[PDB]
């Protein structure tokens, strides 16, 4: 019963007939479904794996695999906190407590509003500007509050 | 794409202006920049050689891969032709080893460096199929690749019959999904196959059967990048770059407490005293060096920063990833944040990798939190030496490593929490 | 093994004339047979001679080579004159900013070659040729290699197919004219003589190769042919407009962000071409003008017309050369005034003395040694080209140059 | 008297015959005697005059119409510099400028060893590429001077 829109279909048949084998664009699809979603719905599977030409099974085990996929929470923003060694050392926590300040939410939590979600990742690879988050796909050095707010209010 | 995501502007340094000679500019460079610059006219000298002359040039240059191991790159190419075709050609952008950000300043910056050495690598192993491997954290590298690969595309360098050579060649691209793990070139294979990234068991190694069981070469971005400069100067003038043992560039991710962080491209006689003191400007307050981590893998004092940067036995070695830690840094305290990586990034696959990556961080956490039992204490000591056992990929192999060596080289310092 | 080529940019809303040249590699015989090529030539040679006029009529196809003249017309002009006839497809490409006709020629070469034999078969030659200008090089040797090609698959040769119908086509090469593009000059330098054009009439199609009805096409229009008979004259008039309907190569060069070569339908606009499509002006500068090759200047105000063949229209080859607000357009003109100085071939005598002070008299403006005798002399030869002249060039050698005089008198009035 | 060396002859006798006339043959004939010299030797027109069964003035004034032929200067490799309007527009004078650089000569001149002459020409059909030049029948778009300075290593 559960269908996806036109548009995103398309998307994901573009990635479906990009490489060579249909199963080799599972993660591209599941990034677009999340994406499209603000996560993945778990009902998403199903019709994905048809797609595929996969088990359902092999499709719930890679969405679990991997830790950019998100099941449990929406969200239109996900704000992804290093808290690698090189963040720490450098200001990680000012970052979360300015996120604190400014959002009301810790890591792991959604804002009431289903905007923003706070999630603590691994190295960035971007360690010479620690300590650095994501807003989705841009990416920054945290300098202060003051600079963190400005960022975030262009995220609407 | 015309706008990409917000990328921060790491800074870039050189002294050999050949892998940042553009990537020095924190911008992307698109086509005509490159070209104006001699750009693919490597690509066109390469493919008036035959493969075998190129992989006897990579050879002859000493490259070594960048990707942590310094594998003779030469050397593996000749390991994967001589196993019958088709073959596959494997661009690793993983990177994802703490401190390490060397490779997407190419990547973002530079992508036709990128792509005129994953051609000339294809050409030279028999590869009409490549792929970059791309962390799925590095959204922007992604799509500026995707867009300077249809610009080569445009201009008559990748396709069927490129430049009337008769060398077909298509490069994909594909995207992780958050695992450290995907960055190890069998679970990489594996995830481009469309599965878990789980290792396999080596031998047989890529080179043998790879990608659908084909003979693959991976290598490292800052590999590939190095091989349109060794056709382009030819491999007896690259040789010269450097120490003769170990030449040619080598690119150095700094960062922690020093004034410059960044990446600096230098020759590997440099020293790890140089790189911080000479190249990355000093200590933030000039304050005393306590440790270099080496990313994740070594923990170096301050009594071995005359190591040369090169892959010699008491060299520095790994990627070149410099992570400075000055006299008021707490080493447990770091030590516990690489003990929570390998936690995170185990693929949990071998038993003790799985519960010892996942025990070390338990049980530090409970010794730095001063709330660790004498047994814990006896048990943190026993899960950092048993995590290696039965272990099918060099992550299982160093997760204890880097923390071994910190309680070998700052015992004053483990004392006080014991 | 080919010469080395420049990989022009090509892109399409169509995929017919560019399906295969949009890709810039030789697309030799298997990847076109595999495409369907050379079932049209099948199909056709299942048709009278007439179907095929009259479909190719009824599709509205008109000249590629800057003319627009209707296509069918022309064939049926030729066939009601005796035999034996002769078709020439004109290569010759040599007007500045015009490189549409290359990229079939050296990507798709099968498009037209299907095409000539088609053409051929329509009006009863037994003999083609195509002219390739001299500076196409790598352009000959593909077409030779492609020809070649189609006689060992039984496309060309005798009894093409068990039809009765016979074919030869030979690759002639220029060497350095510009007119020899004309068509008349072109069939002068097919018989081995220098580039002349004739007075005309006659047409080539009453008396052209060896006094014979020959029908002289430009390469573009020719690739058109296949499709006609592969869709039927119907759906190939449902491409586009209903009037100036079907595929059109538009060269777009200059100060854009993607020069290279368009296919597109002929509703679009001039600002489409350069702003959707040609990806705007480099450093987003504003547009001062538009060459239409060496023939028109287009202003920043007459960007929104229609690339049809409308009186409106921008119409010749769609020739788009783009200048912004900081190029010289006295500069500008001055590189039009040195083409035709070059390529006037000097039978006719206003043509011949007006093409040379044309240009010998704007060197002086441009450079600032200019008497006012100079400057009343240049606007009285750029007026007084065309009399007397026997073909195209001496009619239009001063007009692009007369119209940045009218659009542009302010820039002008500033070499005073 | 001038004769062909029997292999270039050979080849003007393919030209003469493939054509349903002779005459026809007249510029590939030309071009052919242009590769093989490095330019139209005077001496070579009245002998293949005979093979085309015309008159040596009726060669002669083909020759002198037809731009490409060059009667005067020998040279192993033309560079052929388009100077018209598309090309001046978007830079032939850098490209004339890296020539001088590299080879120390200008427009109309040979180099004095006889190996390169810069040739203007007009519009090349590669407008889009501008500012084009060719090196005998290679056709290339000018980027730079480190990139000409490659490309013509490539002529010994
Ligand atoms: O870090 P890791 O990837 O765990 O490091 P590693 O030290 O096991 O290997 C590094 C690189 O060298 C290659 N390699 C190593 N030994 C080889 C052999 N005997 N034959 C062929 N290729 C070989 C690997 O496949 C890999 O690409
Ligand atoms: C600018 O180029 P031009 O070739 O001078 O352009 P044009 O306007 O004289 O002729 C364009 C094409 O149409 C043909 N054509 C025009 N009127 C014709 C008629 N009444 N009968 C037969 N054929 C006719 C010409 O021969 C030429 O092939
Ligand atoms: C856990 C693990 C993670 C790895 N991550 C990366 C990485 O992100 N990038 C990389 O190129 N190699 C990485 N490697 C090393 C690769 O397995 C492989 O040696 C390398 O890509 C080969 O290319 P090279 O010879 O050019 O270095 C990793 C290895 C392991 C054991
Ligand atoms: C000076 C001059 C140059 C020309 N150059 C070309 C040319 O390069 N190619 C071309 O096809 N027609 C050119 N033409 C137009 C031809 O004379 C002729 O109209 C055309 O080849 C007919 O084919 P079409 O009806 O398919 O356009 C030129 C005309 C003149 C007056
Ligand atoms: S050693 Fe660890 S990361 Fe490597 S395969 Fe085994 S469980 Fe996975
Ligand atoms: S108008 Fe000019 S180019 Fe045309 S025939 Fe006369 S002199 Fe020659
Ligand atoms: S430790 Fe945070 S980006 Fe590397
Ligand atoms: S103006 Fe130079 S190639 Fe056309
Ligand atoms: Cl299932
Ligand atoms: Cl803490
Ligand atoms: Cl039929
Ligand atoms: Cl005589
Ligand atoms: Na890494
Ligand atoms: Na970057
Ligand atoms: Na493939
Ligand atoms: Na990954
Ligand atoms: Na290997
Ligand atoms: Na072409
Ligand atoms: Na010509
Ligand atoms: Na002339």
């Amino acid at each position: 019963e559960f269908e996806f829109p036109e548009e995103l279909k398309t998307k994901l048949q573009e990635h479906i007939n990009y490489f060579p084998k249909k199963r080799q664009a599972i993660l591209l699809c599941l990034h677009e479904i999340q994406n499209y979603y603000g996560y993945i719905p778990p009902e998403s599977l199903k019709p994905l794996a048809d797609m595929l030409e996969l088990p359902l099974n092999h499709v719930e085990g890679v969405v679990a695999f991997y830790d950019m996929f998100d099941r449990e929470d929406k969200a239109k923003y996900r704000i992804r906190v290093c808290v690698s060694i090189v963040c720490h050392l450098m200001g990680t926590n000012k970052l979360l407590k300015a996120l604190e300040n400014i959002l009301g939410i810790k890591p792991g939590e959604v804002t009431p509003d289903g905007k923003f979600k706070i999630v603590p990742v691994q190295c960035l690879g971007a360690c010479s500007e620690a300590p650095v988050f994501m807003v989705n796909d841009d990416e920054y050095k945290f300098e202060s509050e003051v600079q963190l707010n400005e960022i975030l209010s262009r995220y609407t | 794409m015309r706008s990409y995501p917000a990328i921060p502007r790491i800074y870039a340094e050189t002294t050999l202006n050949m892998l940042l000679k553009r990537a020095k500019k924190p911008r992307v460079h698109s086509i005509d920049e490159y070209l104006k610059d001699g750009g693919y006219q490597a690509l066109e000298k390469a493919l008036n050689m035959s493969p075998e002359e190129i992989i006897d040039w990579v050879d002859k240059s000493t490259l070594r891969g960048g990707g942590g191991a310094g594998f003779p790159t030469g050397k593996k190419w000749k390991f994967a032709v001589q196993n019958p075709g088709p073959r596959y050609f494997i661009c690793n952008a993983d990177e994802s080893e703490p401190g390490t950000f060397k490779d997407r300043i190419i990547i973002e910056r530079d992508p036709h460096l990128l792509i005129e050495g994953i051609i000339i690598s294809s050409y030279a192993i028999g590869a009409n199929e490549a792929y970059i491997y791309i962390r799925g954290e590095y959204p922007a590298g992604y799509y500026i690749l995707r867009d300077a690969i249809e610009e080569a595309k445009k201009k008559g360098f990748l396709g069927k019959n490129i430049l009337g050579s008769g060398f077909d060649l298509e490069i994909y691209v594909a995207r992780g999904a958050g695992a450290y793990i995907c960055g190890e070139e069998t679970a990489l294979i594996e995830s481009l196959e469309g599965k878990r990234g789980h290792p396999r068991l080596k031998p047989p190694y890529p080179v043998q059967k790879g990608l659908w069981g084909k003979p693959t070469v991976v290598n490292n971005v800052e590999t590939i990048a190095n091989v349109p400069f060794i056709i382009s100067m030819g491999w007896e003038e690259y040789r010269y770059i450097g120490p003769s043992d170990y030449a040619g560039p080598k690119l150095f991710p700094v960062s922690g407490k020093v004034k410059k962080p960044g990446v600096y491209e230098l020759p590997m006689n440099t020293t790890l005293r140089e790189v911080i003191f000479k190249y990355a400007g000093g200590t933030l307050g000039n304050k005393k060096v306590k440790a270099v981590f080496s990313g994740a893998l070594d923990c170096f004092s301050s009594e071995e920063l005359d190591i040369p940067m090169d892959y010699s036995p008491l060299g520095f070695g790994g990627t070149g990833t410099v992570i400075v830690l000055t006299e008021e840094d707490d080493i447990v305290e770091a030590a516990l944040k690489i003990a929570e990586f390998y936690e995170h990034e185990t693929c949990g696959q071998c038993t003790p990798c799985r519960v010892g990556c996942y025990e070390q961080a338990n049980l530090l956490e409970k010794i730095y939190k001063g709330e660790a039992t004498e047994q814990d204490w006896e048990g943190f000591d026993f899960v950092n030496r048993n995590i290696q056992p039965t272990s099918i990929c060099g992550l299982g192999a160093v997760a204890g490593r880097l923390i071994r060596q910190t309680l070998e080289k700052f015992p004053e310092e483990w004392e006080k929490y014991r």
